């Protein structure tokens, strides 16, 4: 029990949700950025703290 | 503790064919022993409860018989339906066992397959990975062989898979999965999938040489 | 009518600790006793406990025992099961049985499974790549779309195609492993109409890292 982010991701063809543990907010993105990556999703990237969710959108 | 013991453990039956499945118990069980049919990957089913009685959805063609030590199931006309698993069980008294299982393969008429190949994503790419596969599908036996030939040269960085049988159309399938990098599957180019079953005496053979737009 | 559905499954650590559940519905809970009976990758069935109908009576394979403590909250109907020095050998998928009265003395019931893998392995969630025939006349009528699911661990993960409005020509190959990372494939043959026209999409779900996501399929229309 770390510390629990979530992307919510809706790209062109990949809309959906994930999830991480992590220590901060910018350990949370930089391993997203890579989960985006692999999958293909290229986009402007939020964020919203009360939720501790990252947004990537196309 | 008991012990069940199920016997034969595997069987192939054609259709419309008599099978029968054993059930040992290691000490009497009177009549506390189920049979519970898991088809391909579900939860299982209550079958026959008691030793022999058929449980809601069971046609009479399923019969369970035994009485303190040996149980049997009778499927007297197999079908494509009963593909599964049948476990039993005895609740007499705990430790609460279950035999092994025993697996029923559907027997049947061959059939050749269909192969497809699919060439890398652009996301796949995107990341600098490059997999390629090729899907053989609904044959009949499970035996195939699939040879991956690059330009037209061949490898090991294969990667494939079996289906349980299609349990409406008793058939399987396959699905081979060939994995360079990106700059591998790069500096190569035409890129086949090569199948042969004792449906053709020529290997089946799938294609694609990278067209890139 | 009788649903049964167990919940908390998931990647736990050799020597941890883990609760499942059971929701018990469309029945009576608490005139019944309850069964937890998991299953490994290679098995058969292997009971684990028994609560009777009001808490007082419970049993415990040999297995297990000392571990494990059944417990029930008839109140708000749930089954459960603390299970607590998770060794690699209490990987199995668990179901949540119910017994039955006379005269089935027998496991009624089942739920759907929960599985629970312990490993010291990372939670790995998978990359979703489509697999578009695209520009290749394939057909007897009927063109084979697929989705390709990569890199994860732990097992399982869920294809279904649409929201699973196509039950249609649907094939999960089972996941092998690389390097601690399973990878499946999921094919479905749809006819000639739509591939385009209609969307085809592939629901991904990857509960230890609750992962649902959908992949559309698009001609990949060079």
């Amino acid at each position: 029990a770390v510390t629990t982010y979530k992307l919510v991701i809706n790209g062109k063809t990949l809309k959906g949700e994930t999830t991480t543990k992590a220590v901060d907010a910018e350990t949370a993105e930089k391993a997203f950025k890579q989960y985006a990556n692999d999958n293909g999703v290229d986009g402007v990237w939020t964020y919203d703290d009360a939720t501790k969710t990252f947004t990537v959108t196309e | 503790n008991i012990v069940m013991t199920q016997s034969p453990k595997s069987m192939s039956m054609s259709v419309g064919e008599r099978v029968t499945l054993t059930c040992k118990a290691s000490e009497n069980v009177v009549t506390y022993v189920s049979w519970y049919q898991q088809k391909p990957e579900q939860s299982p089913k209550l079958l026959i409860y008691g030793a022999s009685n058929r449980y809601t959805g069971v046609p009479d063609r399923f019969t369970g018989s035994g009485s303190a030590t040996d149980f049997t199931l009778t499927i007297s006309s197999v079908q494509a339906e009963d593909l599964a698993d049948y476990h039993c069980g005895q609740g007499n008294s705990y430790p609460y066992t279950f035999g092994g299982g025993t697996k029923l393969e559907i027997k049947r008429a061959d059939a050749a397959p269909t192969v497809s190949i699919f060439p890398p994503s652009s996301e796949q790419l995107t990341s600098g990975g490059a997999s390629v596969v090729c899907f053989l599908n609904n044959f009949y036996p499970k035996d195939i062989n699939v040879k991956w030939k690059i330009d037209s040269e061949r490898q090991n960085g294969v990667l494939n898979s079996w289906t349980d049988q299609d349990s409406k159309d008793s058939t399987y399938s396959m699905s081979s999965t060939l994995t360079l990098t990106k700059d591998e599957y790069e500096r190569h180019n035409s890129y086949t999938c090569e199948a042969t079953h004792k449906t053709s005496t020529s290997p089946i053979v799938k294609s694609f040489n990278r067209n890139e737009c | 009518d009788v649903q049964l559905v167990e919940s908390g499954g998931g990647l736990v650590q050799p020597g941890g600790s883990r609760k499942l559940s059971c929701a018990a519905s469309g029945f009576t809970f608490s005139s019944f006793g309850m069964h937890w009976v998991r299953q490994a990758p290679e098995k058969g069935l292997e009971w684990v406990a028994y609560i009777s109908s009001g808490s007082s009576t419970l049993h415990y394979a040999d297995t297990v025992k000392g571990r494990f403590t059944i417990s029930r909250d008839n109140p708000k109907n749930t089954l459960f099961l603390q299970m607590t020095s998770l060794r690699s050998e209490d990987t199995g998928m668990y179901y949540c049985a119910r017994w039955g009265n006379y005269p089935y003395y027998a496991m009624d019931y089942w739920g759907q499974g929960t599985s629970v893998t312990v490993s010291s392995a990372k939670t790995t969630p998978p990359s979703v790549y489509p697999l578009a025939p695209g520009s290749a006349a394939q057909t007897n009528s009927m063109v084979t779309l697929g989705c390709l699911v990569k890199g994860y661990f732990p097992e399982p993960v869920t294809v279904t195609w649409n929201s699973g409005s196509l039950s249609s020509g649907v094939h999960t190959f089972p996941a092998v492993l690389q390097s601690d990372l399973y990878t499946l494939s999921s094919s479905v043959t749809v006819p000639s109409s739509p591939r385009p026209s209609e969307t085809v999409t592939c629901n991904v779900a990857h509960p230890a890292s609750s992962t649902k996501v959908d992949k559309k399929i698009v001609p990949r229309d060079c």
